[PDB]
């Protein structure tokens, strides 16, 4: 059984949008994997990505940003995503994400060329809506929506260095 | 040896019953509590103002960034933050001829120019919304920069007020039209420079805050509620009472008091306190004579009964002046025996600058200094770690609170006014020094004092901010 | 105050220590507070131009 949603993106130029999309996904019901909230300091990185990509990732989301098509890491994740989508023989595994208008359609890496990249440039609400309805028309297993998990995650990671401490001053 | 007790940062509700502490991030993550179906923008101004507004609205439609999201968070787009749709179509536009501006320019005294221009905008808006079938939820007055500059009250080449938007909202109050005035240089700073060759209205790094404030003001004036307060007890009513005085020449100012009221949500039900020709401006101690005091209390009680059906168990009164005995005695006997009445005074003129030994950091916002049971201090300004910056400037200054009469817990009113400081709607800042019942107080007093000719102002808030 | 009686005021101020406190970041936040100064500049202004032109 695979139900996790993988998001591949560049760092740190795509922190806010990836965080917002991951929070909306995890509050909407879908389980989402992203390196912002899972891959932290002190742990190994690559083995977990490979294992989750070829073991429990149901859909792959690659951000086709301006800086997201030339970094080595995103291209390597795209390569292993291509390998696992060839093994799984599903063309709907990779769902590209385009967020920058300044990047033309002809300058992207090749695995984004064949697939029609999703729309997230001029607006985000309808983009999330079409991503959601494409997901539920692709029959991804889901849980009932609850923002309590999203609230707990948001209080967990994004409030680690931005809170008052109990020290004498 | 005394210490400084801590009050926790108050929380604001959001969509799906979610609790956060920042309004911008909570809106970007969850959104409003209640959804509206859609807004329709209306604009008055020149065609240059029309295209400037269209450019700024389509820029707002795009997700725009700032330097960093730690202090000034990025704008995820109006649709993604509010769930409402903004479009550049179905927009009603009314043009103002610049030749009429030239005709009105060469007048001698700028006051009559202000009057004729304000009335021209007013009856243009009235004509526009009284004939056009397309509903306009919010009218956007795009005033030109040179009108704001060259037609100032002291610009050099009685109940009417020289301020433009003051008179605008004052004479638009009698028709229930939510309007918001937009300065041209605010949303046309790209092509606006100073004489040296620099934008004095510069937003090369900070325009995300402008987008945030404009978007939340547009959603609030539409009818939807952006955010509310978390915990409100069954039977507590806040009464932020205005005690701002105008300097209305030989006309008797006396007491131009008004009152804000928060009862169950962020809903403000402002009922017009009397002008009260008693105690002519030689007597400006704000001592409310008993008939007007009981009238205002009856207004508050009737509004609470209409909105809640139940008698309130405790009335919270916020003001800024000292309270005399007879005013509270008049406040007492009208109230039932079960309820409680307490009055709080908030002031800024008391100096207390708390400095820091090491580093260059100010007082963290939320510290409470207690002097006695009656008097206390609250540091609503200063550093806040969720922002990783100070909301104040240089050194923060606290608000000296003091309960006059009635029995209540001091930390209760401390945390309650701390929660009340988070409900600012016109500006989407994290928090302000004065509470929003006192922040809206001066502006709504200026609105009401600009038009004596009205008698029943609407008690909503869209026609004020 | 008097030829024989003198009143002594301490030259050090009275201290308050806080139970709760905050973290101490690098110097970037003071630059962002200067940006907050710019925020207060570009938010609103009133009759600045003539005195600005008088300073040169």
């Amino acid at each position: 059984m695979r139900n996790k949603i993988f998001i591949s993106h560049a760092t740190p130029e795509d922190d806010d949008f990836t965080r917002w999309l991951s929070l909306k996904l995890i509050g909407l019901g879908y389980e989402v994997w992203c390196d912002i909230l899972f891959l932290d300091k002190g742990v190994d990185f690559w083995s977990t990505i490979e294992k989750e990509i070829r073991e429990n990732t149901c859909k792959f989301l690659i951000v086709s940003s301006t800086a997201g098509n030339k970094r080595e890491g995103v291209l390597k994740e795209l390569a292993v995503a291509t390998k696992v989508k060839k093994h799984l023989q599903d063309d709907m595994f990779i769902i590209p994400l385009a967020i920058d208008e300044n990047l033309s359609y002809d300058d992207i890496n090749i695995e984004i060329v064949r697939l029609n990249a999703i729309d997230f440039k001029k607006s985000w609400a309808k983009g999330l809506q079409d991503l959601l309805d494409a997901f539920e028309k692709q029959n991804v297993p889901k849980k009932p929506p609850d923002h309590s998990k999203s609230n707990l995650l948001y209080q967990q990671i994004f409030l680690h260095d931005k809170q008052a401490i109990e020290k004498e001053e | 040896m005394k210490e400084l007790i801590y009050i926790e940062e108050p929380s604001i509700l959001f969509a799906h019953g979610q609790k956060c502490t920042d309004p911008r991030d909570g809106l970007a993550l969850f959104g409003p509590l209640n959804q509206i179906y859609g807004i329709k923008s209306g604009v008055v101004g020149t065609q240059k103002g029309l295209q400037i507004f269209k450019s700024y609205l389509d820029k707002i439609q795009k997700p725009i960034y700032n330097h960093n999201n730690i202090t000034r968070p990025m704008f995820p787009g109006f649709e993604a933050v509010f769930g409402c749709k903004w479009e550049s179509q179905n927009i009603v536009f009314k043009e103002i001829t610049d030749e009429e501006i030239r005709r009105y320019l060469f007048n001698a005294s700028t006051h009559k120019r202000t009057y004729d221009l304000v009335t021209l905008f007013n009856d243009k808006i009235i004509t526009a919304n009284k004939n056009d079938e397309e509903r306009v939820d919010v009218w956007f007055v795009i005033v030109p920069e040179e009108i704001y500059k060259y037609c100032r009250p002291n610009s050099v080449l009685y109940n009417y007020d020289a301020q433009f938007h003051d008179q605008l909202k004052a004479r638009l109050l009698e028709h229930t039209i939510p309007t918001q005035i937009l300065r041209e240089s605010t949303l046309a700073w790209r092509d606006f420079k100073n004489t040296f060759g620099a934008p004095i209205r510069d937003f090369s790094k900070i325009e995300g805050h402008l987008a945030w404030t404009i978007s939340t003001a547009a959603y609030y004036k539409a009818g939807g509620k952006p955010w509310k307060l978390g915990d409100i007890r069954p039977g507590v009513c806040y009464l932020g009472l205005v005690y701002k005085k105008i300097e209305k020449s030989k006309n008797p100012q006396n007491a131009c008091c008004a009152a804000q009221m928060f009862l169950d949500n962020g809903d403000g039900t402002v009922f017009k306190g009397e002008v009260g020709p008693w105690y002519n401006p030689e007597k400006g101690e704000y001592h409310l004579k008993p008939k007007e005091a009981k009238a205002l209390l009856t207004q508050a009680l009737e509004s609470y009964k209409e909105q809640n059906k139940s008698y309130p168990k405790e009335v919270f009164i916020h003001a800024r002046t000292r309270f005399n005995d007879e005013e509270w005695n008049a406040f007492n006997e009208v109230t039932p025996k079960n309820t409680n009445l307490v009055g709080v005074t908030i002031t800024k003129s008391k100096p207390l600058k708390l400095y820091k030994t090491e580093g260059a950091f100010p007082i963290m916002r939320g510290n409470a200094y207690i002097v006695d049971e009656k008097k206390a201090f609250l540091w609503t300004l200063g550093f806040v770690p969720k922002l990783q910056s100070t909301l104040s400037m240089e050194v923060p200054n606290p608000i000296f609170i003091e309960i006059n009469k009635g029995e209540a817990e001091i930390q209760q009113v401390l945390k309650d006014i701390l929660a009340l400081t988070k409900l600012n709607y016109n500006a989407c800042i994290y928090a302000d020094g004065e509470p929003v019942t006192l922040r809206f107080a001066n502006k709504i007093g200026e609105i009401l004092t600009a038009s004596t000719e009205i008698k029943t102002p609407p008690l909503a808030f869209k026609y004020y901010i | 105050v008097g030829s024989e009686e003198k009143i002594l005021i301490s030259n050090k101020p009275l201290k308050f220590f806080g139970k709760m406190s905050y973290v101490t970041p690098s110097e970037v936040t003071l630059e962002e507070e200067s940006v907050l100064a710019d925020i207060n500049n570009f938010e609103e202004d009133t009759e600045d131009l003539d005195e600005l032109e008088d300073i040169e």
